[PDB]
């Protein structure tokens, strides 16, 4: 599968592939506005003929408590294309991106306390560790996890 | 605040109702009004009755708004602030180009205003008047010379025309006086340079743009396209040499971009196909993980390099037990060849992994799990379903799903087959068992409510997708608040298959308003981008919205809505399907949900033969040739085409001349450049007899000149011998409903001998049973 940088013809492709996916849906609105404020943060993954199989949609956090760092708002790999290693690479490419353009000293998300799935994949394969609880954070009305991936071992061997 | 001349205490007032509607203290502003009003002198005011108005619509009481802004601006019409409120009205309501007038109108009495300035430049980009955006965006950079957004807007000005070298010279002073500057953003000036680039590129001033990116390399810091532009750049000034490099960098970074690997075909010009080969190889061995490298060379390469990768490829993945495999070579299955070396390999990889579980009896390495078996069951099940063997698919994927009825894979693909096979009734209940094995995938429940939409069972569907659905509204409600297209134009077809045209175009109509919201998104940006400098997404998505429509989305719906709007033509914010299907105007609609396709979608050659349908039956014989010819240059044999044509030629010979001798003839210089019908027509099927969805195209036709060899008419179109190039499931179903449909008469004794001789074709298939 072909991974490269979205760009704003994507995001209504992106879209779809997010609403058959996930729970957590936004308006087209909302992805132009990642589109035109980072535009080199998110990236597809597509395949012979232009479909998008995965995503990763991403930001900088607006107001950092502390130092910059970026933001997974969505991520998603149809299960037709599991087990290929999109999601690693996806997130290593928007985290690589973030180092360069923004500083970024790690990438954070967020994630249902119940979702094993997700969390499995988070912790184990994109060493992802669990920060803190976000009480009632989902409209459904469950906590979330904060989780943290450190970025500057990577920025580290990037500029070596 | 110059244009009102009122008393110190009411103008002291008037002040106060101006800053309430910035502050949006629109209570308060309205007690001010009420004050201003309700003395005599002043009961008639322009300024305030607009102020009054103006702020009424911000609580939604719109007919009051206008009646108090209309009133108030006839009593003061040489008032810009009474222009500039009609404008600011209007604009709420996205009467985008009426605001327009209101604003020069407002200038036409106050020429420097800063606000009215912007917000008439705000609304003529988002019009696409580019030519009075420059204007606009000019008057303000020699009233305020030190604002970066003055420069911005004249540069992305003449960028929008074309004219590149000006945009060019606007852009290099603006980014000299950023250089200097101490509150530059690092990120902001980066994007600068890299628009500042863009520009240089798209007037192909390709050395001048290789200089600049070089001497600002080190200030940009969005490093991919810093790599990516200079490659190109490479390649397009030959500098070979330094373009391999690049691209052996990108390739670094990203082993899984097609573009790198492209990039360095071009640089390093590999001379045969080993050679070529060779790109790959290396790639391999420097990214073991990567698995873009493994599998483009299957597209090229042939004989028996071929299947010693394919034989590395397919043990990679059978070992490592991914679901894709399949997935990922379909577009070599357009290669009868490469389809048998598959099938002699795969299916080896079978028999020997039961007499020894071993890919090849001579290999050496440790013994396969039984996993590796079952992922080379699973490949040969989509396999055989590609081929169009259903019943030898379906036993593969029957001794798969007893041997691990855990996984998901099965049911999908045990699904397709059975869609494949024309029986999706029963591909329905296989989703809904795959579905129910992982409650939590959204995925899998959507391909679920998919295919019950595609089986008509559309409540069933909104209860199934209503288990990821927000938990306030109803599925429908929501899946239309989250902007869900693949669900309504997949409802759109279902409904329109049972006849509910009504609810069809419901749903039709659904899918525009999300372009029409789509489209309003990029006004927020205009301003947005200014203070961010993401100028290259900025114009990117510019360009997007002015081809917006272009989406399969858009497509997938206006056909849907085209084909009720003939049919119901044929025989006859609140969206109501009973109102919608009353329509007295139906062409006219459909010619709404044409004009899109017509200028953004002229790809395609349905977009013209949809036209020419609609222009038909409109009598339009003008704008019935126009469709036919640009069908004709893109299939000059499409089967629809040729209907198109033989309704046009007689159409012209038989009756209702009623236009000029000129338009008469015409179409017979035209046409018989482009002799006779009949003889068109069997000329058709002489080229094409070999061809069914031709061989139908003639029948029908044969049978609109005569009723008379309707006979030879049904067994030329119910020829089934495999001789025929194209005959398949969905062109069988074509040729049996062409029977019922009536456009080949009352054929009730073919019809059923054709059922019964089809059921036997295509024994799965539900069009083709028995009652
Ligand atoms: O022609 P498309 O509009 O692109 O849609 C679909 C569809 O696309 P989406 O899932 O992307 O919405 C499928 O699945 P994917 O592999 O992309 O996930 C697929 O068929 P299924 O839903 O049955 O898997 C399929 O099938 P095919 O392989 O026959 O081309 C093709 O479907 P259509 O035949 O309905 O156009």
């Amino acid at each position: 599968m072909n991974i490269r940088n979205a760009r704003p013809e994507d995001l209504m492709n992106m879209q779809h592939c997010n609403l058959l996916c996930l729970p957590e849906n936004y308006q087209m609105k909302y992805y132009f506005y990642h589109g035109l404020s980072w535009p080199q943060l998110s990236y597809i993954a597509e395949d012979e003929n232009g479909k998008i199989v995965g995503y990763v949609l991403a930001k900088m956090e607006e107001d950092p408590d502390d130092v910059p760092h970026g933001h997974i708002t969505s991520l998603a790999v149809k299960r037709s294309h599991r087990r290929l290693g999109l999601a690693q690479k996806l997130m290593d490419q928007a985290s690589r991106a973030m180092i360069e353009n923004f500083n970024a000293k790690y990438v954070s998300l967020h994630v249902r306390k119940s979702n094993r799935a997700a969390l499995h994949l988070y912790s184990n394969t994109l060493n992802f560790q669990i920060s803190e609880v976000e009480p009632k954070y989902y409209a459904d009305g469950e906590d979330a996890y904060a989780m943290k991936r450190d970025l500057t071992q990577m920025a580290d061997e990037l500029r070596r | 605040m110059p244009a009102v001349s009122l008393p110190p205490k009411e103008n002291a007032l008037f002040k106060r109702i101006l800053r309430c509607y910035e502050h949006k203290q629109y209570r308060n502003g309205l007690k001010f009004c009420k004050q201003i009003l309700s003395n005599p002198k002043f009961a008639e005011h322009g300024e305030t009755l607009a102020m009054k108005g103006l702020t009424l619509n911000c609580l939604g009481k719109k007919e009051e708004a206008y009646e108090l802004v209309r009133r108030g601006l006839r009593n003061d019409l040489k008032s810009h602030v009474c222009w500039h409120v009609y404008g600011l009205l209007q604009r709420s309501d996205k009467k985008y180009d009426e605001a327009i007038k209101c604003y020069r109108n407002a200038l036409k009495w106050d020429k420097d205003n800063l606000q009215i300035l912007r917000d008439l430049s705000l609304l003529q980009i988002q019009m696409r008047d580019l030519e009075g955006y420059r204007e606009t965006r000019y008057q303000l950079l020699q009233l305020r010379p030190a604002q970066r957004a003055s420069w911005i807007g004249y540069a992305i000005a003449y960028h929008l025309l074309e004219d590149y070298e000006m945009a060019a010279k606007i852009l290099e002073e603006f980014r000299k006086t950023q250089q200097t500057s101490p509150d530059k953003v690092d990120y902001e000036y980066s994007e600068l340079l890299l628009y500042q680039n863009q520009v240089l590129r798209e007037a192909g001033l390709y050395r001048e743009a290789l200089e600049h990116l070089c001497t600002y390399e080190k200030q940009i810091c969005d490093k991919l396209a810093v790599e990516e532009t200079k490659g190109e750049l490479l390649l397009q000034l030959c500098r070979l040499e330094d373009a391999a490099d690049v691209y052996r960098g990108l390739q670094e970074r990203n082993p899984e971009n097609w573009a790198y690997y492209k990039g360095l075909e071009k640089a390093l010009k590999p001379a045969n196909m080993l050679e070529r080969l060779k790109i790959y190889e290396e790639a391999w061995t420097k990214y073991p993980r990567g698995l873009v490298p493994r599998r483009l060379p299957l597209n090229f390469l042939s004989g028996e390099k071929f299947k010693e990768c394919l034989d590395k490829f397919l043990r990679m993945n059978f070992s490592k037990g991914c679901p894709p495999v399949f997935n990922t070579l379909r577009s070599l299955y357009k290669d009868k060849e490469k389809v048998a070396i598959i099938e002699e390999l795969v299916v080896g990889y079978e028999t020997s992994l039961k007499s020894c579980r071993l890919f090849n009896p001579n290999d050496d390495g440790k013994e396969e799990p039984p996993t590796t078996l079952l992922w080379v069951q699973y490949y040969l099940a989509q396999h055989y379903d590609k081929i169009g063997q259903p019943s030898i698919a379906l036993e593969y994927i029957n001794t798969a799903i007893e041997s691990t009825p855990t996984l998901i894979e099965l049911f999908l693909v045990k699904a397709k087959i059975y869609k494949h096979a024309g029986n999706i009734k029963e591909a329905a209940r296989w989703m809904d068992e795959a579905q129910a094995l992982d409650t939590a995938d959204r995925f899998i429940n959507s391909k679920c409510a998919k295919y019950m939409l595609k089986a008509n069972l559309i409540k069933e569907a909104e209860e199934m997708c209503s288990k990821f659905t927000r938990e306030g509204t109803s599925a429908v409600e929501n899946l239309n608040e989250m902007q869900c297209m693949w669900f309504q134009t997949e409802c759109a077809q279902a409904y329109k298959a049972m006849n509910k045209f009504g609810e069809a175009l419901k749903k039709c109509h659904e899918i525009e308003r999300h372009f029409i919201e789509i489209t309003d998104d990029q006004f927020d940006f205009h301003t947005y981008c200014m203070r961010k400098i993401t100028l290259r997404s900025y114009v990117d998505l510019l360009k997007l919205e002015d081809v917006l429509r272009q989406h399969p989305f858009y497509f997938k719906a206006a056909r849907i809505a085209i084909e009720i709007y003939l049919k119901l033509h044929d025989n006859p914010e609140e969206l109501i399907p009973e109102k919608l299907a009353k329509v007295e105007t139906p062409l006219e609609e459909a010619i709404k949900f044409l004009t899109p396709l017509k200028n953004l979608v002229k790809n395609k050659i349905e977009t013209h033969l949809f036209a020419f349908e609609i222009y038909f039956r409109k009598e339009k014989f003008l704008l019935m040739l126009q469709s036919v010819k640009r069908a004709f240059a893109i299939d000059s044999s499409h089967p629809w085409l040729h209907e198109c044509m033989i309704r046009l030629f007689n159409t012209a010979v038989c009756e209702s001349k009623d236009l000029s001798d000129t338009v008469r003839t015409v179409l017979k210089q035209e046409m018989n450049r482009l002799t006779n019908p009949k003889n068109f027509n069997e000329t058709f099927l002489k080229r094409n007899s070999d061809s069914l969805p031709h061989r139908l195209s003639a029948a029908k036709m044969v049978y609109y000149l005569d009723p008379s060899s309707q006979k030879r008419a049904i067994e030329l179109a119910t020829t089934l011998d495999e001789s025929l190039t194209n005959r398949n499931l969905q062109t069988c179903m074509e040729v049996l409903e062409a029977l019922y449909d009536g456009s080949l008469g009352d054929c009730k004794e073919a019809a059923e001998i054709y059922r019964a001789n089809c059921h036997k074709l295509f024994p799965y298939a539900l069009a083709f049973m028995p009652p």
